[PDB]
């Protein structure tokens, strides 16, 4: 929960490459001027406030010599290396348990006020295998009646994933639910695609401008014809350039649910048991 | 060689998963001319059903193999009618024994039926590989002894027999795949699922876990195909 | 005479993310670049296949290469030593640049180029202030260009590139050339020129370049063979703009071979060193 | 970590409700139509020490119910209690398996007494094997921190200490108790069966265990992994507060025999690709 | 009279009873018109070793007597066994106990003759013994009866429920305390501590340990001698032996003279009962 | 037949799971009698390690029943002389193969210790099902095939090529089960770990992980072994 640990944990040595620890069992730690101070506080504050299952569980933070914070040590690896590292192939039903999953977490952390902002597909871990955790809340932020009032910063990270109306910055906070949800919403395509948005280009820039003045949408005839429909026409409608046109995660989840109850099965047609 | 000792000998290989050699062994016990028991026909039909399905998984592949291919060599494909010739030679022999001494000897309304069930299933793997005539006739011959089947099984058996059921599920897919009725086999899985639902209070535990075990793949099935 | 190279065989020195090594069974002073990559070995396996086509590009002015390898999950770029750096540092220690100084680097930027179309058929696709290296022997020499189109592919997803100097013919999926390269050696030339951009976020930036026309230097503290160069270097559209052959025989281009400047002893006297 | 009532509805029963909020629930609910003040510090003292618990070894608590009927809502555990396996499924699990189980419910116990509580009534219907490979530890309705007089005990007499049966301190739990019990649940997974159980009588197990001439007898566990099991659990269960070790102890052991226990009955070679 | 409606009474499933009022509660069958009740026992055991209960619980349709209660019986549903019980309007004799207080010698004397009858039935017929004789196993009616329930009829049952309820009162014999021998003599001496206990209302020496504790290693108390008849503290005493070989068996507390003279006299429990409830 | 299209046809089969047929297919490829490549020899080595390896398993199982019988009818006795006569003749047929022309045509030392460690291991599953003074004879020529290939691997050849290594771990394997040698094993077995540890500095990747593989297993036997 709060407080400071101490010299308890192991140090291997002094982004790199490995920063896992031992305290308690295996556990995953991450690596002096006030800009660190500022989202250090916000990330030890959202984490403050995570208990649900489908979000990695937060324990201690530690402030003497280094900055950094320690979470239980995930056994798997992300999702972005699960696809496009080793391209190991999932049945249907184990991807839209993916997908349920994933905005059912993300449903919890909108109705608990978190605004993430930065899912992405290197930061959903897939532990064991079955079931998968959301984690790095660096970024995170909680909206307020007074969050309108500051001005956001750039995020600096992979341009893929932000909405147009992020990377067009024309008013103070382009972030909200609608942004996640498109987020979310690419997320589904590359799940169901297995590819990265955009495969025809090899310019960063490009993109940028591309989908910034609405010019382009990722590809909706790469999807599988043995897919659903109604996941289908989810995905076309939470991707839409017009921000009011994108539903909100409850909504999200009844469609989600009632694809689970009329799911089909595995394959071939289940003979004779041999009883 | 012994009745008895070609059943310990075919428990045996079943316990040591040598099927070719315990379908031998139990062939030559049927071939003594007795009548079989509820253990010793299920054996049959399980180790029957182990040979037919492994040659029947090489030649889902090799079928997948030739018709990629068909988009170099004959290898692919008179590999495949080699393994065709294999499955129609083992088919046919089963096919004898069947004829020629189990389904006229099976006085037994409850053998006459699990006797009806397999050899409708053989000529449905039969059916799985045949192509002309041989389709048309075959599907004839399983639409009739299926048909008899039913009917026998219908006017002397429980609706929960658990033979009743993977008769109905086997029935049903025989409509998908070769018959060409969906409709009839959804109508008739669930005409059978809901009358065993009617029907599930009159069993033991035991009995009723066997039905579990056939309600389960049939609600996956409907929803598979629905 | 270098052999297959390790990473056992380099050391760290320092830093110019670039590292200073040196190769024991040679000692000559190594430059270590390091970049980050994340594809299945197959992949990198292809890119090493294709960068191995590296070794046939010999010129005065280009960068020599020595080889590569992969290790610790890391594609590892071997660079030669290039003492004087890049003109970034050049122009943080010197604020502005003489004209002369320019006209020498637009000969070596044409001279390379022209190699490089002549004797490959590759472009630069990157030529950025960064990207261009000087030394206390008066080299200038091109750097990074476009040679292994799968490894554009694997990298375009981040390049953080707060600021572009791409060509807005190169926006709309239209027809690229050699014309997106001389553009931004013009945008190079003006921004050391006057040593900033004399007109915030980066789809900002792009829109002004894409619906505005590039700005003009006054008159009065440039010649005007260089406002005549750079006006012809930063003409929009790709057909008006002049080719290589105009550019070779520019007023402005001989006048710079005329001239016999002194920028060894110039780039000397800034860094202060004695060799 | 207060929350509405009607977002949390009820699905089915199990006292406890199989409920749905963000997913499906755990719902620990209090029906007393006359509520009592001192259920109500009960609440209160179940809640804060809930409130300080964070590990992957315990049962996961998210939020509590006020209004109405009084509830605890907590994440729903997939599978059963170590009980259903071990007395009702009989569910023969092998020898590893219950080393890493034996490991999990002592890591959890240590993180737990690091943070100085007593859990004070955990046996083997308060254990979940979550998807058959990890362990939950849960019902802290009777935990405590440390910082009067002893509330009466409730649970079954089994897996409580010999002095708290024999009632003679004021407040005799500690962390031995907690370690006496974890020896019983270790006597009782590695063999299969309850203690005395060819003892029907309540009260004379009460008053034998008191008395001092109660003793859990080892004949029973089998000796194929070797003799560390045997001097672990011969420390684990002694009757003198004192001579029962403290959990690093137990731990280090628990490694320590870890690192010597091979998986493979032959000799295996090249591997068919 | 109690058979004859049990033949108009057949099968009997969860379905058709409805809730009126370990746990105990009052079922009544619709179209009967009576007034039953049942037995919730909640166990977490195997399958198997349940039907084995409800065998050895099938016997009970045997036992029949007018100082034991009616049987009528049981069946498995919702994770439970729930044995169905013939209703008794009167209700056990603890709740008796904190009505009135105190119990007149007459009544003690009727139900002591009740309860020696029971074990003695138990034991001609059965050759058993009830193992948790204790007022709340006491049970009255208007109709002025007196019958014994919940004994140990499966042993299996006993091993099952044998890690259940604390207990806070104890009525318990030290010799199968201590593991020895038991008989009779054990069902005797918590008889004595039962009637004593009802009969001055409380225990005249706490946790249940020491009270076990006391129950080994101290004398059992004994009432005043200027109090009540010396015949009635002889009776007790006599029940009250701690060594079983000389406490008396059931012929002679059959044969004693303070159970001829309660049997000699003539007492209207129905009325007085009456009385009490109005 | 077309050599390549055997070759083809064995792919086909392994992944049609079809073990005998793979192994009359390439009888016939190396009795064509041409040298032939690491990807054929690692697929006949894993092939026929498939088929006696069942073979095997089924003599390991029947000798369980023999000797739980043994503490009332031959017949155990005859199925299991029945499947050692098959073991015996399909290792005499590879045998065969081999010292027909495999270790004579061997010409690279990889290849040399390959077939190598292929003869012996064939020797040791014969002396697994042989008893008496034939046993010996038996583990007297699979000894002179291990050290002759260990001699060649250890002269020519870094420890960390996993022939070399799998060569090492079945030396040990066949000293504990038949020689009874558990002192040598260990030894043996914790020699080539730390030297294969203190090589596998100079390798890539893929190779460092290939060697792991079984570097894992060396670990695991030698702390059952002690
Ligand atoms: C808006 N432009 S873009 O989005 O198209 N991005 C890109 N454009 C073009 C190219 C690239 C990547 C690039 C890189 C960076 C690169 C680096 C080193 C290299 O070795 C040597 N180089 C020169 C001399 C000696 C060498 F040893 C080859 C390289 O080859 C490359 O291709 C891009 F990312
Ligand atoms: C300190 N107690 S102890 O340790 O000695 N244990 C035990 N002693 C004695 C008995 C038992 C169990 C018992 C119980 C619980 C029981 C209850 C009701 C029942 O129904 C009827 N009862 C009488 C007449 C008609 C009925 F329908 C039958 C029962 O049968 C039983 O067997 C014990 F566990």
């Amino acid at each position: 929960d709060w407080e400071i640990e101490a010299s308890e944990v192991m140090l291997s040595t002094r982004f790199g490459t490995v920063y896992k620890g031992k305290w308690h069992g295996d556990v995953a730690v991450k690596i002096p001027t006030p800009e660190q101070f500022q989202a250090f506080r916000n990330e030890v504050a959202v984490l403050r406030k995570t208990r649900h299952v489908n979000i990695l569980l937060f324990m201690g933070y530690m402030t003497k010599d280094n900055l950094a914070i320690v979470t239980q040590w995930c056994e798997g690896s992300s999702l972005y290396k699960h696809l496009h590292v080793q391209e190991t192939k999932f049945q249907m039903f184990q991807l839209i348990d993916i997908a349920r999953q994933t905005a059912q977490g993300m449903d919890y952390l909108h109705a608990k006020n978190i605004i993430h902002r930065d899912m992405k597909s290197n930061n959903i871990f897939l532990h064991e295998g079955l079931t998968v955790k959301i984690g790095d809340f660096g970024l995170a932020t909680v909206k307020s009646r007074w969050s309108g009032s500051q001005q956001v910063e750039q995020p600096t990270g992979s341009v893929l994933w932000m909405a147009p109306e992020v990377i067009r910055m024309q008013d103070n906070n382009p972030f909200s639910f609608q942004s996640d949800v498109y987020s979310y919403g690419i997320v589904l395509y590359e799940l169901m695609t297995g590819e990265l948005p955009y495969s025809h280009i090899n310019n960063r820039d490009q993109i940028i401008f591309m989908v910034g003045r609405g010019y382009a949408s990722p590809d909706l005839s790469k999807l599988y014809k043995n897919c659903p429909k109604a996941m289908k026409r989810l995905v076309a409608d939470c991707v839409k350039k017009v921000k009011e046109e994108r539903p909100l995660f409850p909504q999200i989840l009844s469609s989600i649910e009632l694809l689970q109850h009329s799911l089909p099965k595995i394959n071939r047609s289940a003979s004779e048991p041999s009883l | 060689m012994e009745r008895a000792s070609l059943i310990q000998k075919a428990k045996l290989a079943e316990q040591a998963e040598r099927y070719e050699d315990m379908a031998a062994f139990m062939k030559g016990a049927v071939e003594k001319g007795e009548e079989l028991s509820c253990e010793e026909r299920n054996l049959l039909s399980v180790a029957y059903k182990n040979v037919v399905g492994g040659q029947r998984a090489a030649w889902r592949v090799l079928s997948s193999i030739e018709q990629k291919s068909n988009e170099k060599g004959p290898e692919v494909r008179e590999y495949r009618e080699k393994v065709e010739t294999e499955l129609q030679g083992v088919c046919d022999t089963v096919l004898g024994l069947l004829d020629s001494h189990l389904i006229k000897e099976a006085g037994d309304a409850e053998s006459r039926v699990f006797y009806l069930k397999m050899k409708g299933d053989y000529y449905r793997y039969l059916a799985e590989v045949a192509t002309g005539d041989d389709k048309k006739r075959i599907i004839d011959s399983a639409r009739s002894a299926y048909q008899e089947a039913m009917d026998i099984s219908k006017k002397e058996m429980p609706p929960t027999n658990p033979i009743r059921l993977g008769l109905a599920l086997n029935f049903s897919v025989f409509h998908y795949e070769i018959a060409n009725s969906p409709e009839e086999a959804i109508s008739l899985a669930k005409t059978t699922f809901d009358e065993a639902m009617a029907d599930l209070h009159t069993l033991s535990e035991d009995s009723y876990k066997d039905s579990t075990l056939i309600m389960q793949l049939l609600r996956d099935n409907l929803t598979l195909w629905t | 005479k270098v052999g297959e190279l390790k990473d056992d065989d380099f050391e760290k020195i320092s830093e110019l993310v670039v590292f200073k090594v040196s190769h024991k069974p040679s000692g000559l002073v190594m430059a270590r670049k390091l970049i980050h990559l994340e594809i299945k070995p197959a992949i990198r396996n292809q890119i090493i296949r294709e960068l191995q086509v590296l070794h046939e590009c010999n010129s005065p002015y280009i960068v020599g290469f020595y080889g590569a390898f992969y290790s610790d999950g890391e594609i590892s770029i071997c660079m030669e030593h290039m003492d004087g750096g890049s003109l970034d540092q050049v122009l943080k220690k010197a604020g502005r640049i003489p004209e002369q100084i320019l006209g020498k680097v637009s000969i070596a930027v044409i001279k390379g180029l022209t190699y490089l179309r002549e004797k490959h058929k590759i472009m630069h696709r990157d030529v950025k202030p960064s990207n261009i290296l000087v030394n206390s022997r008066g080299e200038i020499k091109l750097c990074d260009f476009g040679v292994s189109g799968q490894l554009i592919d694997a990298m375009a997803n981040a390049f953080v590139g707060t600021r572009s100097y791409m060509s807005p013919e190169r926006l709309q999926g239209t027809h690229y050339s050699v014309q997106s390269d001389i553009w931004s050696m013009g945008l190079s030339l003006v921004e050391m020129a006057v040593g900033r951009y004399p007109i915030m976020a980066i789809f900002e930036l792009l829109d002004y370049i894409v619906n505005e026309p590039p700005p003009k230097l006054p008159s009065g503290v440039f010649s005007l063979e260089f406002q005549d160069f750079v006006n012809k270097c930063l003409i929009k559209n790709p057909a008006e703009r002049a080719d290589l052959k105009q550019l070779m025989v520019h007023a402005f281009i001989k006048r710079s071979d005329a001239e016999e400047v002194d920028f060894a002893g110039w780039l000397c006297s800034t860094i202060g060193l004695n060799q």
